[PDB]
RNA sequence: GCUGCAGUUAAAAAGCUCGUAGUUGGAUCUUGUGGAGGGUUCCCCGCCCCUUGCCUCUCGGCGCCGGCCCGAAGCGUUUACUUUGAAAAAAU
């Protein structure tokens, strides 16, 4: 958030989970970063640079993560048609 | 019945983006609710929407994101003067700094930034932040 | 699937699904299983689709093989079927068993001598093992499963579907899974006959 | 005639009479007069496309709109060849009224019917282009500048009757409007 | 939903979106109206009327092979009738009930659902003698009842 | 529901065995149908709901049975629907 | 408690329905382009049919070379609303 200077402030500035489009407090012990390994797709072995997501806890303890999950990797890879 | 179709339109959209949704269906399309809605998109708090027709009255979808928090209607409607307006958005508004009410004047719908351009007051219809 | 069909289920592997009846899933659905499920029988009994199945497996390994220590994938089942499967699930690739009853508070304690904090979660049956699960919400755990048709969803992030009544289908699953692990982390890649077979992930089953 | 038969719409102009000249000729002669009937027009007008090519519209008095719409497939083919390498379409022309309610001055002249309006015309006018499809839906999409894209469902039969008319369509609208349409064939048909 | 009993319910008709002929069909529009000035000397009214071509008869509806609807076509000739069919047959009900009501004082019963169907009467003809529709003098008694039914 | 499901685009019966009104677009359920049977030598149109007697002008003087829902047909074929 | 209250159990929805006054009431009847003021389309003249809707004219000015053109005169079916003026004793 800026100022007249247009400094930056804010102690910390939240993350913002991938498939709820909101941000997520200090404490909040149900939201996960999920990490999936993306390999070369040549050999299909594991290569380095990582795809990481972020959900929150409202959308997983009703059960609607699975969906969510499954689409951010849907719109791009592993996923063809399922 | 349905007296105020505006009235139960905006509660659909506001109970559909708190449970987490990215697409609705209200009815039944008044023209007033797409010119709210077209202002509502300028800003950013809801994506492009798609117009089925019908002869009844016809039917609108709408592409929505997290951005919004709740869009509330206000009835009856009431008159602004220009200098009633600092008191309606001082107790509508969660701050000073953003928020927008919205309203309709003889120069058209608009928001209430817009409105103090134009040295023109009219009929108060709703809110957003 | 994403490589083209170095990744894509062969042939092979087709009939290891069909001899352990995977493919065949419970009466009784949920709203969340409705997608996997492709339609029922002229009889009570819905047929999972294989298709899909298979690509869920393979994200769900990819996760697996994301995280830098394989010492803190803490796998769980409590059930006397899925007791001997994790056991050389989490022996042959290195994770941390925990076998048979779960007791509670070892995810939030410091007191107990058992208190661990691991990343993922690997879990078979959401419904013998909830208490892990709710656990899991209280310390950030990304959490994985086997799920059937009737088994709801709830405080894991994706699903592996299965048959998973007591079966050749559940050792199956977790022999599998330790497969693709090893295609790419491990040297075990060649993607043709691995030693380790999916004849000692079943069932214990008395003998006489 | 074949200067006479365009009024209020300007008798003189080269191409427009050059058009009318051979079409009542056709209706004359004796080669097909036994479902053409010695009709007019009241203009006509050439308009391009961004596919780098020509068509041609017709318009028609608006009582003998419906008489075109008898036959309107084997003459529209006869004049596809006999004025070729541009496509044909036939369209219709009404005098559409500014409201009384302000947009030009009332002086309590008539009621103004909403036929006569102008919204009701716009629709019309697109029921025309497409007439052998019998449009089977219609919707519209909305863009983030204010701009409209309309998408129109039309019947999964008949379809390479319009197949190759299918872009050519969409750019009379244009000319005629101001408007930018798009044509579609759905997923299915009920 | 209902005016006088506290249900709801739906079973309302539901017309396509298209509207062309379509195609199939015959009996041009001049057609239709002898077909239905006929039925009309029989003493079949509009709603009648309209189901009887539907359901033997090539039409969809009479709206769409002519620009009128059944009534208006009627109402041109002038062989409409001088009080629409929908009070009618509301004036028609009670005057059955009243007779069951002279026969039996102690069906009490059919006096409280007489009460519903009286007002609702006098509702109905509020809106079309406000319209024109009705004369500005016309009222609702038993006696008016007898003669109009009639 | 999943929650997140499309409504622009819908399935051609899993998503249009509902009600009828509440469809996208209101479609009727009912459809027309050509006959010809032997009884009445003549191709008469009929309503798949009859809601009345369907007169024969052969032989026979009767051809359909209003129910509740759909007519009854009878001992001749002839159908069709056609296209609507 | 209009802004701003409450009525399952704490004080509290007429036993139930009909019904006039009162209050409240669905959808639907116009958009793009050069100049000017502000961006990179968009918000005082005009153009597609309309553009402050018309005429009819005649009396008293402006024109141009008897003849011709355009301001003022009736008004756009009526109101609410909103915006600008006028007119508002002092003291407080």
């Amino acid at each position: 958030m800026q100022s007249n200077a247009g400094e930056f402030v804010d102690l910390y500035v939240p993350r913002k989970c991938s498939a709820s489009n909101r941000i997520i407090g200090a404490k909040d012990h149900a939201s996960i970063p999920m990490n999936v390994a993306e390999v070369d797709k040549v050999t299909g072995r594991f290569n380095g640079q990582s795809k990481t997501y972020a959900i929150c806890g409202a959308i997983r303890r009703m059960g609607e993560s699975d969906d969510s999950i499954l689409r951010l990797a849907k719109s791009h890879g592993i996923v063809s048609q399922n | 019945v349905r007296m105020n179709v505006l009235a139960d339109a905006l509660k659909s959209i506001n109970n559909a983006e708190k449970r987490g949704k990215r697409q609705v269906l209200i009815r039944p399309c008044s023209k007033v609710i797409v010119r709210f809605l077209t202002v509502m998109m300028k800003h950013g708090y809801i994506g492009e929407f798609e117009i089925i027709d019908d002869h009844r009255a016809g039917k609108i979808v709408v592409n929505l994101t997290g951005r919004l928090n709740k869009c509330g209607v206000i009835s009856p409607r009431f008159d602004v003067q220009l200098k009633d307006l600092e008191k309606w958005q001082n107790n509508l508004l969660p701050s000073r700094q953003f928020g927008f009410i919205v309203l309709t004047t003889s120069a058209g719908i608009m928001d209430h930034e817009e409105a103090r351009r134009k040295h023109t007051g009219g009929k108060i219809l709703g809110f957003f932040f | 699937s994403g490589a083209l069909d170095v990744l894509q289920m062969k042939e092979e592997d087709v009939l290891k699904f069909l001899a352990a009846g995977t493919h065949l899933g419970g009466t009784n659905l949920d709203f969340q299983m409705e997608q996997y499920i492709y339609k029922r029988k002229s009889d009570g009994i819905y047929i999972i689709n294989l298709k899909r199945t298979w690509e869920k497996l393979l994200l769900a390994a990819r996760a697996i093989v994301a995280i830098e220590n394989p010492a803190d994938v803490s796998v769980i089942s409590s059930r006397n079927t899925g007791q001997r499967a994790v056991l050389k699930f989490a022996a042959a690739t290195g994770a941390t068993p925990i076998a048979g009853r779960f007791t509670p508070g070892t995810f939030t304690n410091q007191i107990q001598a058992a208190f661990r904090e691991p990343r993922l979660l690997v879990v078979t049956d959401p419904r013998a093992d909830h208490q892990p699960l709710t656990e899991a919400s209280y310390v950030n755990l990304p959490t994985i499963a086997l799920c059937n048709t009737d088994s709801p969803l709830r405080y894991v992030d994706i699903a592996i579907p299965c048959n998973n009544k007591g079966a050749h289908s559940v050792g199956l699953m977790w022999w599998m899974l330790a497969r693709e692990v090893l295609r790419m982390r491990g040297t075990i890649s060649r993607e043709h006959p691995w030693e380790v077979m999916p004849d000692l992930y079943f069932y214990r089953d008395p003998e006489e | 005639s074949a200067k006479i038969v365009k009024p209020n719409g300007e008798k003189p102009d080269e191409f427009e009479s050059g058009i009318s000249q051979a079409l009542l000729e056709l209706e004359m002669n004796s080669d097909l007069k036994a479902q053409l009937r010695e009709l007019n027009i009241t203009a006509a007008k050439e308009i391009e496309v961004g596919g780098g090519r020509k068509a041609i519209i017709i318009f028609v008095p608006v009582p003998q709109l419906k008489s075109f719409q008898k036959i309107q497939v084997r003459l529209v083919r006869e004049l596809e060849k006999k004025f070729s390498g541009k496509h044909v379409v036939f369209i219709a022309q009404r005098r559409i009224l500014p409201k009384p309610t302000r947009k030009s001055r009332t002086k309590n002249k008539q009621k103004r019917p909403r036929s006569r309006t102008l919204t009701a015309v716009h629709d019309a006018i697109l029921e025309d282009l497409v007439f052998p499809s019998e449009i089977v839906g219609k919707r519209i999409r909305v863009k983030l500048d204010g701009s409209r894209l309309i998408k129109v469902h039309l019947d999964k039969a008949q379809q390479n009757n319009v197949e190759h008319k299918v872009e050519t369509f969409s750019g009379v609208y244009k000319k005629l409007t101001g408007k930018d349409v798009n044509f579609e064939f759905p997923e299915f048909q009920l | 939903g209902r005016m006088h009993a506290p249900g709801k319910g739906l079973s309302q008709s539901a017309l396509p979106y298209r509207r062309s002929v379509p195609t199939w069909l015959k009996l041009t529009s001049d057609d239709v109206k002898e077909q239905i000035y006929k039925l009309a000397k029989k003493g079949l009214t509009p709603s009648q009327i309209g189901v009887i071509l539907r359901d033997s008869h090539g039409v969809a509806q009479v709206r769409f092979v002519t620009g009128n609807k059944i009534l208006r076509i009627l109402k041109s000739k002038g062989l409409a009738p001088d009080l629409p069919e929908d009070l009618y047959h509301l004036i028609k009900k009670a005057v059955a009930v009243r007779k069951h009501l002279e026969r039996n004082r102690k069906d009490k019963d059919a006096k409280f659902r007489l009460i519903l169907i009286e007002s609702r009467i006098h509702r109905l003809a509020r809106y079309y003698k406000t319209k024109r529709v009705l004369p500005p003098n016309w009222k609702y008694e038993s006696s008016t009842a007898s003669a109009l039914v009639a | 529901m999943p929650l997140a499901k499309d409504l622009l685009h819908p399935s051609p019966e899993e998503e249009k065995r509902k009600h009828k009104k509440k469809r996208l677009v209101q479609s009727p359920n009912s459809y027309f149908m050509d006959v010809k049977c032997p009884g009445c030598y003549k191709i008469t149109t009929v309503f798949s709901h009859a809601q009345t007697v369907v007169l024969c002008v052969g032989c026979s003087t009767v051809l359909c049975q209003p129910t509740g829902g759909k007519a009854r047909l009878t001992e001749g074929c002839s159908f069709r629907r056609k296209q609507h």
